[PDB]
DNA sequence: GCTGTTCAATACATGCACAGGATGTATATATCTGACACGTGCCTGGAGACTAGGGAGTAATCCCCTTGGCGGTTAAAACGCGGGGGACAGCGCGTACGTGCGTTTAAGCGGTGCTAGAGCTGTCTACGACCAATTGAGCGGC
DNA sequence: GCCGCTCAATTGGTCGTAGACAGCTCTAGCACCGCTTAAACGCACGTACGCGCTGTCCCCCGCGTTTTAACCGCCAAGGGGATTACTCCCTAGTCTCCAGGCACGTGTCAGATATATACATCCTGTGCATGTATTGAACAGC
């Protein structure tokens, strides 16, 4: 393939598929570490962390398209942390 | 459709596929080996490096240099060695606390890397065979041969010419393979009925590696009885009595008694793959047995290569291998692949496995359409009642199905009459015998179960545990959130030891009069943090004065960390086996620690992966460092010593945190363990046949003595042996009449069976010469053949034959048609032992007809 | 070793090529290093106060089993509703 | 326009496949008000019947033409969110393994 | 003065009269 | 436990509208967590116009009112449709 | 319409708190809208609650963890003492 | 002799109890519910004042205006995030400052 | 009509919002997302006055309807 | 004065007041059209009115802000109609 | 008379054609697999029928609020011009991100084993509604 | 600001149902090991993109004048909303019976796949024909 194209050849397949893209045990041993602050030792059935899982990840995407439109405005290419702390504001993230 | 929408959508297209198409094998380094003498430009300077090389074998490795090696892929290999190599002489020849003891394994190390790669040029065996065409236009005869230690990938092509040079032994045992008179297609049909069976009274002459013992014959003779039945059974002999070499035992009688050749599938756990191949080398050289195991790309080589004849074939394709040894991994990984295989028998090593009827094993193995099923397993533990019932169900499907799944009580009427009506009804499948009756030979093992005081640290963190006081156990971690949703699991592992927690340790170095570089403090902090350790030390010395050796088995690896750091310390040398030690690792470590002249001490075990069906009978001392929830495992643990190998007392010792819960999981065993022991046309002949006959005379010449051999091989259907004697001596005497009838008409094409245009004297001649070519060589060299010389007997010269061919030509001609007959010019060409295999071509001019009429000159002048 | 295994952090989990993999599926061509770090704290914060009335979910009912439906419904609090896993 | 409301239930009656009899307990059974008239659960199952009806052609025409025989929740991703008024109506839904729309 | 907010609220300074002597 | 759904009755309107295709359990948990949503949006709203006028009563009129205010666009007049139609054949049946 | 109002309540609790200073009548009225959301707000989350858990009856368990769900911070704190407390004397009252 | 004042509060606990009974809610109210929601209404109301009079002061007015109350909620973090998509007649913006 | 929204007022609001500079071209962007929001607002206030089977418009359900959009305004009733 | 300031002045003048910013009239004439696309002689209560222009006016408001800070993030002072559009499809109005 | 060379006859060696045997390919037939239909049983919810009371619907009246017009004044809005500042484009340079490669680590799936917690069932008691009567507080007008 | 009147809250008693408490059973949740493989991490290098800088041109803002519309006050009329009263119909509650849905097993039908049989083509072996070389005999010359 051509240089360059491998970015997007990874959106075209990422947009394809729809499986979850973080890894399920680190992502639930956050979830555990993050509850634990609430209330100690606390179980947790495994629909609940893949409900968690699915709600954050889809959140995290439409953050990343959001965070995309503003890089694109300032007319970057690149996603600079500041893209997602305008995005967050303006959606009243805050 | 019914409904219809209303709605003045726009059409959409909703397909997401897309193609990318808009957007649109060389001799690099593959390892470094070892390093002599000719920073990093000193190592340039200095050095020469042992290249081992890709898409060649270690056969091909060379001796190089940076210069030498130029710019190529893979030179970061080579970098990242130097670096180090860089760091060992550093520390080898710098570091002022490197210790004598240090630098000895420091060069220890490189003799232990080295007997690696040492192996790796060995051939193990050939797997085909090709001609490669050069860019010269002739042709190379090549082995696809498969390296010592190596999987099926990294297996090379050859030159054939160097590999029987290399390892005569394996291509003779690969032309044997090629030539196999059991190959599956030739199997038995006993569709119908199988035939009666008489016993045994001594062990079949085709068992070729030892002496079976009375009892291993009496375990062959019940299996090929339960066979002749029909009857799967179980192999329940107690650990260590010999059911893997009574398994191979009853597989090779299957085949060469009853001529069940045919794919049998064995399925084992996986540290015991080489002693399963291993005992059929020694047992049962004959079989084809293959070994699947290995990355995709290997075990997908083992299924191109090794599974069929003719590969390429597209219907009702047909098994080259009589057996398939295969871990439980595979049969989940390639399910597929071998569930289509019509599998004649199935033995299950280690069947307790299959206990969970729920497991993905147990379904995958089941919809396997194999003919028959056997278990082969020392403790078939009745953990509970449902989990015998498993088994027995999956040896019987739908016959002798055990729905009565109550549990046993203590005491009940109803309890005794099940239990004895269960044993009854169970006993005619489950063959079992136990060393004291077997065996009196072996020394008696012994069990002594230690009673441990916590140490105040351990007393501490079980307190804290109990009541919960996470606030102390945080302090503890320092910060580290402590959690508590498996209590028993903490519970077991401050009774085994406080360095399990992650900052135990430091609490007890921060009394920095201990700490950090203080090699004496930081063992005496490791041993006396527990009591088990305290009593370990004063065990392990002991032994070590009276000179054991010890197998130390726990259920939690990083207790196995912790002792071998702590042997390490103590400088002791000791091998480690647990499930993350690779095949090959484990593999090593076995064979060092059996090796008679081994120096390592101790043997830290994992109880799943280390207690099932390993070898170890050199030790004869066990430490369970902590006991299992199921009594079996370190039943199976303490087994792994008490091989049929051993030759001293063995010496097992538990030891037990007393007032902990560690009696508790004791006290639930025994009561298991009370509950397990209280469970315990044939004349008829065609046209074909009639010319496969005569093919076959004009082939072997006088084939009445081979004739078992040629039924076996198919090279004649199955038919009675008188009637092919009868057909033979008819047409020999039929060919000598029509030759008398073709001299007294002179002062040779007939007819048999309504068989046209067959040739008499075709027929008397080759008799003759081949009859006289046998005479000749058995007469000569009947032991070494090789060996055979015609002497002064020159005959004329080759036609301006376009190859350098002589009397010796001639000779190991005559030897290849000796070998394999007249017209065999394929395997005589093939055959490197010849060495004509560059001779000899299909427009060239020794061709087939020229060869055949070439040795119908020698052996004439050989008669003249 | 007994004593040489680095424990990370359980943020750190959420590695640098799966937000690379999130924002792919965004269709970001291009990523400044410093994104991953803020991408973290951003998921730290909309997980936290989900979790939290979740467990107050959870702790009303007086169990101790946090359960697919009370997520669903710390979910549908903040206006997140999720198809599939009930309610 | 018509219907034989031969059967019993008052699915038929209204000619609904949509259970009536589910959505009047539900809705007296929900605490929505004191009080609930015969023609509610009705017009409810009707109207509930015919948005998953829409919903439903939507995702089959996904499915038949990605060339698979079954509705996945890929498919309701792909109808929902190519419609602007199922979009709107579902604008803050997640479904759970449905991806992105893919960038064309 | 009566009921008083245990809040660990800060100090706020809720004044808006501003002036313009920075522009000027 | 035991539980009950819509399942049934997304299959018989899936056989009215693509007969020979099928559905996925996963994909029937969504429909079913549609129909569960929707239910209670419409019901939620129709409560609040019955307060909100003080009557005691949630009637057809109530469940009209809150469809034309939660379905946006031709949906909405759609499901009106259907609602008084279904209304019409269940008084007359 | 006799339309209730919060007016004299609101009026009793500013001058405990301040009681120098006036209310004009609009700020009275966003005041009286205030009261009202916030109640809405509660009892419908106290009413999703015990639906929830089947049960028939909103209690003061209710309330109490509809004003932890719907409060920020240390206004949830605050808010659960001084209800408890209430309750409390209430109960050890006629 | 009142409800109210038995638990010490100034807001009306019969007024609480009839709107929990008038919105139907649920089917059963508790005696204990409407006592724990007029106190929480309470203080939520004198904080709300509390920042107001506050805000009032510093303007050197006497009445509280909707630009006070503008004032304390929007200062306040938290009351600024219960009342974050609420919109308050008359008030102003906060100065930038 | 939408031209009533001057562009001084228009001023005045981007003041109050802290703009610095405005670029001509923001007056029609500010009138169509007005008219957009107040057809949204206006669409749901008449649903609640016309099922109430009134003819006037009241503030009551002009906050309903913007309790709707998500958006309640305290200080006219509700 | 220094040169420019008065724009600065402004924004503080109208920051500080309360005062609705759309005279009163026009707004009014505004939604009798749009409410008399809707459903022809409706008749408002005159809060009601008042009630729409204070949720508009919020509105405009807060999306002016988000526009200012869209320009500030394009390192740019003149807000410009992108602006405008990229708020409200951050803020999720492309609807 | 013997030897060497030439001539003639015969045998071997190669090429081509035909026959025979094996392999590949296509079609027909039968078996295998999966799904649906039908029968039976059980349990639960809906449907149907009857009764009583309250809610809604209808009608009438009164008052308030909204709408429309008129007039005057003042401030705001609109038009027009000039100058300066800011936006946009182009260019150059340096750093950071991305691509390749090698090596290590940890996730995923399967299994093992136990225990706690959830869910269900049954019983009993207290609390909440409903109804009636009495009392005190809040609204309205003087 | 105070007093009078009306409506809602409070008080008491009774009845029925919901919730609380206890016990039991089973499923699912927790931790850890085995085994394999792919993904993740470390490291280097090169190029592209981001950011600073500069110049130019266009657009916006400030200022002045003029023009228009909004706001405030006042008056008038009619319509619509709200309240009150009465009556009828609709829905809730109760009881009883039927039907549908869950649930499982079995058989038959439908569709697909595999195997068997027949025919065609290609490869290999053998036989016959032709050419060339070799062998044997005779003739010629020394
Ligand atoms: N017939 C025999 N002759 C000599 N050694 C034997 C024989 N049978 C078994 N052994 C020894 O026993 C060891 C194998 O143990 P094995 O009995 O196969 O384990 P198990 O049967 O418990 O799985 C081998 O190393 C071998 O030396
Ligand atoms: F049971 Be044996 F030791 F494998
Ligand atoms: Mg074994």
């Amino acid at each position: 393939y051509r240089p360059g194209t491998v970015a997007l050849r990874e959106i075209r397949r990422y947009q394809k598929s729809t499986e979850l893209l973080i890894r399920k045990l680190p992502f639930q041993r956050l979830v555990r570490e993050i509850a634990q602050d609430f209330k100690t030792d606390l179980r947790f059935q495994s629909s609940a962390v893949m409900a968690l899982q699915e709600a954050s990840e889809a959140y995290l995407v439409a953050l990343f398209e959001d965070t995309n439109l503003c890089a694109i405005h300032a007319k970057r290419v690149t996603i600079m942390p500041k893209d997602i702390q305008l995005a967050r504001r303006i959606r009243g993230e805050r | 459709p019914t409904r219809f929408s209303n709605r003045q959508n726009k059409t959409v297209n909703y397909n997401i596929d897309y193609s990318d198409d808009d957007l649109l094998d060389f001799h690099g380094i593959d390892i470094v080996i070892n390093h002599r003498l000719k920073d990093l430009n000193n190592c340039k300077e200095n050095y020469e490096f042992l290249i081992k090389w890709t898409d060649e074998s270690h056969l091909h490795n060379t001796w190089e240099t940076y210069e030498s090696i130029g710019q190529v892929r893979g030179l970061k290999r080579l970098d990242n060695y130097c670096k180090q190599f860089i760091i060992e002489d550093q520390q080898v020849r710098l570091d002022p606390y490197v210790t004598a003891e240090d630098i000895e394994i420091m060069d220890m190390e490189r003799e232990r890397r080295l007997d690696e790669f040492e192996e790796f040029h060995v051939p193990e065996r050939i797997i085909d065979s090709q001609r490669a065409s050069l860019e010269d236009g002739t042709s190379q005869l090549q082995y696809l041969v498969k390296w010592r230690r190596l999987n099926y990938d990294e297996a090379t092509w050859e030159n054939a010419t160097d590999i029987v040079k290399l390892a005569p032994e394996q291509v003779k045992h690969f032309q044997n393979r090629e030539n196999s008179k059991i190959l599956p297609q030739y199997s038995s049909n006993y569709t119908s009925q199988r035939p009666r069976f008489e016993k045994l009274s001594v062990q079949p002459p085709f068992i070729k590696g030892g002496e079976l013992r009375d009892f291993q014959l009496t375990g062959i003779n019940w299996m090929a009885f339960l066979w002749s039945k029909g009857d799967n059974g179980i192999l329940a002999d107690e650990m260590g009595l010999g059911k893997t070499v009574q398994t191979v035992a009853f597989i090779s009688w299957l085949i060469f008694a009853r001529r069940q050749n045919g794919p049998h599938i064995i399925v084992v756990p996986l540290s015991t793959m080489p002693a399963w191949l291993d005992t059929f080398e020694k047992w049962a050289p004959d079989l084809n047995c293959i070994c699947y195991m290995g990355n995709q790309k290997s075990r997908d080589t083992i299924r191109e290569y090794e599974f069929y004849t003719n590969p390429r074939a597209k219907g009702k394709k047909t098994m080259k291998f009589n057996v398939l040894l295969t871990t439980y991994e595979y049969i989940l990984k390639d399910r597929a692949e071998l569930g289509s295989i019509k599998w004649q028998f199935m033995a299950v090593d280690e069947a307790h496995r299959l206990k969970n009827a729920e497991s993905s094993l147990y379904e995958s193995l089941n919809s396997f359409k194999v003919a028959n099923r056997m278990l082969i397993t020392g403790t078939p533990l009745q953990n509970n009642i449902k989990e015998l019932a498993a088994l027995v169900n999956f040896l019987m499907p739908g016959r002798f199905t055990i729905d009565q799944e109550i549990d046993f009580e203590n005491q009940d009427e109803e309890q005794e009459e099940y239990i004895h009506d269960l044993h009854r009804r169970i006993q005619p499948f489950i063959l079992r015998r136990l060393k004291k009756d077997v065996e009196k030979s072996l020394p008696s093992k012994t069990e002594r179960i230690l009673r441990v005081e916590l140490s105040d640290v351990q007393t501490e963190y079980y307190k804290n545990i109990l009541t919960k006081n996470y606030s102390a156990l945080t302090a503890g971690a320092k910060g580290g959130h402590f959690s508590l949703l498996n209590i028993m699991n903490e519970l077991k592992k401050a009774s085994n030891h406080p360095y399990l927690f992650d900052n135990a340790e430091e609490r007890v170095l921060q009394k920095f009069g201990d700490g950090k570089m203080t090699r004496e403090n930081v063992l005496r902090g490791l041993i006396m943090s527990s009591g088990k350790m305290v009593l370990l030390d004063q065990l392990l010395t002991r032994l070590k004065k009276d000179g054991h050796r010890v197998l130390i088995f726990s259920q939690m690896v990083r207790m196995l960390d912790i002792l071998g750091d702590y042997l390490s310390i103590k400088g002791i040398n000791f091998q480690r086996l647990d499930g993350t030690v690779p095949s090959a690792q484990r593999r090593i470590s076995i064979d060092h620690f059996n090796s008679p002249d081994s120096n390592d001490f101790v043997f830290l075990l994992s109880t799943r992966a280390g207690g099932l069906g390993i070898n170890l009978m050199t030790a004869d001392t066990v430490v369970i460092f902590d006991s299992d929830w199921n009594p079996q495992a370190d039943l199976q643990a303490m087994a792994r010593a008490h091989r049929i190998g051993q030759k001293n007392h063995v010496m097992v010792y538990r030891l037990v945190s007393k007032d902990t819960v560690e009696e508790e999981v004791l006290e639930r065993a025994r009561k298991k363990m009370i509950l397990e022991y209280a469970i315990i046309d044939m004349d008829s002949i065609g046209e074909s046949e009639v010319r496969a006959l005569y093919k076959a005379i004009l082939k072997f010449g006088n084939l009445k003595e081979i004739l078992d051999e040629l039924i076996a091989d198919g090279t004649l259907p199955v038919k009675s042996f008188e009637k092919y004697g009868e057909t033979y001596d008819e047409m020999m005497e039929a060919a000598k009449d029509c030759v008398h009838e073709e001299e007294k008409n002179r002062k040779v094409l007939f007819n048999f069976k309504g068989v046209k245009s067959l040739n008499a004297e075709s027929l008397l001649s080759r008799v003759e010469d081949l009859k006289y070519l046998k005479n000749l060589i058995n007469s000569n060299y009947k032991d070494d053949p090789l060996k055979f010389s015609l002497g002064n007997n020159t005959p004329k010269p080759v036609q301006n034959w376009s190859s350098n061919w002589t009397k010796e030509e001639d000779e190991k001609l005559l030897i290849g048609v000796f070998k394999y007959g007249y017209g065999s010019w394929t395997q005589i060409r093939d055959d490197p032992f010849l060495g004509i295999t560059d001779k000899i071509f299909l427009k060239k001019v020794p061709g087939a007809i020229h060869l055949g009429r070439r040795v119908d000159y020698l052996l004439s002048f050989l008669r003249g | 070793k007994r004593h040489r295994k680095v424990l990370r952090d359980n943020i750190q989990g959420i590695t640098k090529p799966a937000i690379r993999r999130l924002a792919r599926r965004g269709g970001v061509k291009r990523i400044s290093g410093l994104i991953y770090e803020e991408t973290r704290g951003v998921l730290k914060v909309f997980l936290e106060n989900v979790i939290r009335d979740a467990v107050t979910y959870t702790e009303h009912a007086k169990r101790k089993t946090v359960t697919a439906m009370d997520v669903v419904y710390a979910l549908k609090r903040q206006g997140r509703t999720l198809y599939g896993f009930g309610g | 326009g018509k219907t034989r409301a031969k059967a019993k239930t008052r699915s038929s009656r209204a000619g609904l496949q949509f259970p009536v009899g589910r959505v009047h307990r539900l809705l007296r059974k929900g605490n929505y008000a004191e009080r609930v008239g015969a023609g509610a659960p009705v017009y409810l199952a009707a109207v509930l019947e015919y948005l998953t009806a829409e919903i439903l052609e939507l995702a089959g025409n996904a499915a038949r033409d990605n060339k698979k025989t079954r509705i996945i929740p890929r498919h309701l991703q792909l109808a929902v969110r190519n419609d602007e008024e199922l979009n709107k109506l579902l604008g803050r839904v997640t479904i759970a393994q449905g991806g992105v729309l893919p960038n064309i | 003065p009566t009921r008083f907010s245990n809040r660990q609220n800060k100090t706020v300074n809720y004044n808006i009269d501003y002036s313009d002597d920075d522009l000027l | 436990t035991r539980k009950e759904s819509y399942a049934i009755y997304v299959y018989k309107v899936l056989k009215q509208v693509h007969p020979d295709t099928g559905i996925s359990s996963k994909a029937m948990s969504i429909m079913n967590s549609f129909v569960n949503d929707v239910f209670e949006r419409i019901a939620g709203e129709a409560s609040r116009l019955a307060h909100y006028n003080k009557r005691s009563t949630i009637t057809s009129r109530e469940i009209q009112t809150a469809v034309r205010l939660l379905l946006p666009g031709e949906l909405a007049k759609h499901a009106v449709s259907e609602g008084t139609k279904a209304v019409t054949k269940y008084t007359s049946a």
